[PDB]
RNA sequence: CGGGACCGAGGACCGCGCUCUGCAAGGAUGCUGGCGUAAUGGUCACCAGCGACCCGUCUUGAAACACGGACCAAGGAGUCAA
RNA sequence: GACUAAUCGAACCAUCUAGUAGCUGGUUACCGCCGAAGUUUCCCUCAGGAUAGCAGUGUCGACCUUCAGUUUUAUGAGGUAAAGCGAAUGAACUUUAAAUAUGUAAGAAGCCCUUGUUACUUAACUGAACGUGGGCAUUCGAAUGUAUCGACACUAGUGGGCCAUUUUUGGUAAGCAGAACUGGCGAUGCGGGAUGAACCGAACGCGGGGUUAAGGUGCCGGAGUGGACGCUCAUCAGACACCACAAAAGGCGUUAGUACAUCUUGACAGCAGGACGGUGGCCA
RNA sequence: GGGAUGGCUUGUGGCGGCCAAGCGUUCAUAGCGACGUCGCUUUGAUCCUUCGAUGUCGGCUCUUCCUAUCAUACC
């Protein structure tokens, strides 16, 4: 995988470049599970 | 091709532990000089033996002169040319005093008859004819032939290129 | 003129057509000059021509 | 086999994960390394462009990157040029402690007496019939 | 033709001075047959900083010479080419031998009223052609707005 | 050992040399003839052999297209201040 | 949307006003010294930006340290050719080992040893890191080249152009389309391709002599109706061809060959003769 | 303020299958394949099934050329 230096400078230590995608994938699932609660707890209400 | 020569080229591999007497490889090139006889050499090692340039060395190069260049012998060359078709067998004679003048009779013949180029061929065997009886093409036959005399009919004179305008029409008798 | 040629005839000395030069044979300068072939000719020079 | 940041790494990518991997320019390069990770590794590469060069850093996984010989050479020739230079105040005799390029062959005489030549054709016989 | 891949480079040095200082002038034809007619680098060293522009001529003060003639420097002469300074800050001024391109009225005085010398650069010439027993001095050349901001 | 062509930079001596009374050795001298003026040389006009697109300007990568130019004189466009 | 003094989808006159334009046009003596460039990297694009890179003038610093689009050596990638299997085993076999270009490394600024600490790490004073001291100048540890240094300052154009060889990825009925390196051109004259952006040779101060390159030597046209051996006759041959037409194509054109076959027990072509009987075989 | 495919084309369909002289291969018997052929596209009928302009053609008047010939000439 090729490797931006400016990312790889603001990068946090022990984390590496194998493990973006995860962490996106993972805050899109939260916010749509959010969402989904959300809904749920307004029907809920109705 | 050329002025050729005829050479006699002796090489080999390079010593080793494990081969410290290689064996020695002979050939005969025709060649206008020694360095495209040692080239043509190492052309042929590459294609037949797989010994390398770089590899091998070279033990002797020496000039084989015609034993009887006074004697008028009919040659014999077993030749393979190389077309767009393919590969070609041949065999082809010649009336000349040395092998090597048969040899580059040879190259003119194939360039001229068929449009080999000298890369395109390959000598595989070049044969004095022993004998009349060993005479196969009928254009060398007629030449051998018992009691041979012939005229010349309209020959053209020889005239200087420099002498432009003449007193008198030439004759074509002599 | 490719640049790796054009390099070797500068580490070589050869800036100009019909410069020459002498070389003494190793495989390090055989090698360099087996690369611009293209645009030497190159032998052994004997006593006199040297 | 582990990595430290600062050693000098072969990349080479085997077997059939080699099929239509996007970055091929990199397989056979030797790079220093600048970050370890547990599973991949992170490379630093130069490239040349015109008469300036650039850097490029690479993050490749553990199973395609091979430790270095490309000082060892130069240590080895470090240390026996050590001891034969002790060897040489200790025996009073100077050695040659340069590399010098491969010469050209000198004179010798082949003999013939048991290695007759074989004379070739360009074709061989027993392939013509 | 002939191939050049380097080219040939022109001085990037100055081989005289850009002012039109008459004195300056004698002072360079001097100082250039000293520099020729002598083995001494401090000559040539001199001729090549007479060249120079005021901003490569940064001024020396008296407490810079002061500092410079510690550590048995107290009995050699020092040679600056640029102006040298007054001082204030410095209370005592030591004894001492100066040759510079010029003095302040300040600097002048002082020096010469703590006992030492005041030279020109061709009296320090007649008196060492060599530079010999020469503590060769130069301001802060950084020590400006200019290169600040830079 | 012959035959021919082009050239003669420098301007006391100094040097390397040699075949050493001197020389072909760190760059041409010697002898002779005609003429001493338009003879050599030069300028202009024309013929002859060979050579040779109409200038800016624009465009893009470049051409082509396009636009300006009947001719001449005089003005005529990176200035001053902070 | 007619007319309102040849003026009207808002008259005419003067002023603000030398209004603004990123678009068009133009922008004035000579010589000398240098001398360019088209996704490099980032930013929401088009009616986008910076920025790397390449340049010139000044200087200064010991213009000190050497460095290098190159080879060699060691080791990677390419094990891929190849040799053998009277070595084992069976491109995937291996003792050995290709070609093209290609990465890394090749010293005193270096190498190694020793002592401690560690807040790293390790079962661990164990590795590694940081310091400490010492040894190694007997050669400074390949080749070749080296008017090729460094750091500032200020200034300027160009920074998603065209063509081509090679490598690579896709395609089309056929065309072709993306990338990577390199070379050329835009900026460039000269000799040759009759002619000319992209071809070949060769790069340019003013002159004289000599020799060549590509290309040419029947005349135009400088140089050969030059030499040797052959081939070819075209009812618009061919001479700068490779692509297409276009096929394993059609030729009682002409040569040189290869294979098979017949031949004094008479081949191939002819001429003179035979070419018979069951039998008008069966069905229709 | 700019701007205004081309040595092309012609007379014989496509798709699928088969055969096939040959090319290859003969430690694999695969893969190309001209010539063909086979299948889809009313007893001389019906006349009660006309299936979309973005692309533009014209006419005089007059001359010449091509041949891919309708007529005239010959075969």
């Amino acid at each position: 995988i090729e490797v931006s230096a400016a990312k790889e400078a603001m990068r946090p230590e022990g984390t590496s470049v194998r493990g973006d995608k995860r962490r996106e994938i993972r805050a899109r699932v939260k916010k749509n599970q959010k969402q989904m609660l959300r809904n749920q707890r307004i029907a809920a209400e109705k | 091709m050329g002025r050729l020569q005829e050479y006699q080229v002796i090489g080999r591999h390079l010593p080793t532990e494990a081969n410290p007497n290689p064996a020695l490889y002979r050939m005969r090139i025709f060649a206008p000089n020694e360095v495209v006889a040692k080239s043509r050499f190492w052309y042929f090692l590459r294609g037949l033996k797989k010994v390398k340039k770089a590899t091998g060395e070279i033990v002797s190069v020496n000039v084989i002169s015609e034993k009887h260049p006074l004697k008028v012998k009919n040659f014999g060359i077993w030749l393979r040319y190389d077309s767009r078709s393919g590969t070609h067998n041949m065999y082809k004679e010649y009336r000349e005093t040395s092998r090597v003048a048969a040899v580059e009779a040879m190259y003119a013949d194939m360039a001229a008859r068929h449009r080999a180029r000298f890369r395109s061929i390959h000598i595989l065997k070049v044969v004095e004819l022993e004998k009349t009886e060993d005479v196969k093409r009928p254009y060398i036959k007629q030449l051998v032939a018992k009691n041979l005399s012939f005229p010349l009919p309209h020959r053209v004179p020889k005239i200087s290129t420099k002498k432009i305008f003449s007193a008198k029409r030439p004759s074509t008798f002599s | 003129i490719p640049p790796k040629p054009r390099k070797i005839l500068q580490l070589l000395r050869l800036r100009q057509i019909n410069n020459g030069v002498f070389v003494k044979v190793t495989k390090a300068t055989a090698e360099m000059i087996k690369i611009v072939e293209p645009w030497v000719a190159y032998g052994y020079p004997n006593l006199k021509s040297v | 086999r582990t990595y430290r940041v600062g050693d000098i790494v072969d990349i080479k990518v085997n077997g059939a994960v080699q099929k239509g991997m996007p970055h091929k320019f990199y397989h056979g390069k030797t790079g220093v390394v600048y970050n370890v990770t547990k599973s991949a590794v992170g490379v630093i590469v130069y490239k040349r462009v015109k008469h300036r060069y650039i850097e490029k850093r690479i993050n490749v996984r553990i199973e395609h990157v091979k430790p270095s010989r490309s000082r060892e050479d130069f240590l080895r020739r470090v240390k026996e040029n050590a001891e034969l230079k002790k060897k040489a105040k200790a025996e009073g005799v100077p050695v040659q402690l340069k590399r010098q390029p491969a010469m050209p062959r000198e004179a010798h005489t082949v003999s013939i007496a048991d290695n007759k030549p074989v004379t070739l054709a360009p074709v061989a016989y027993e392939t013509t019939i | 033709g002939i191939d050049l891949r380097w080219k040939h480079v022109r001085s990037s040095h100055r081989k005289a001075p850009k002012s039109d200082n008459v004195y300056l002038k004698l002072l360079v034809k001097l100082y250039r047959f000293l520099a020729r007619r002598t083995e001494a680098p401090f000559n040539k060293v001199v001729l090549r900083r007479l060249f120079m522009s005021r901003i490569n001529r940064p001024p020396v003060s008296l407490s810079r010479i002061a500092r410079n003639l510690k550590n048995g420097n107290e009995k050699k002469t020092v040679v600056v080419v640029a102006t040298v300074t007054d001082d204030n800050r410095l209370l005592q001024v030591p004894k001492m031998e100066v040759a510079a391109l010029r003095f302040t009225a300040k600097a002048r005085a002082r020096i010469e009223a703590a006992g030492g010398r005041t030279l020109t650069l061709d009296q320090l010439a007649l008196e060492k052609p060599t530079g010999a027993n020469t503590l060769l001095l130069r301001g802060p050349k950084n020590a400006r707005e200019a290169v600040k901001h830079f």
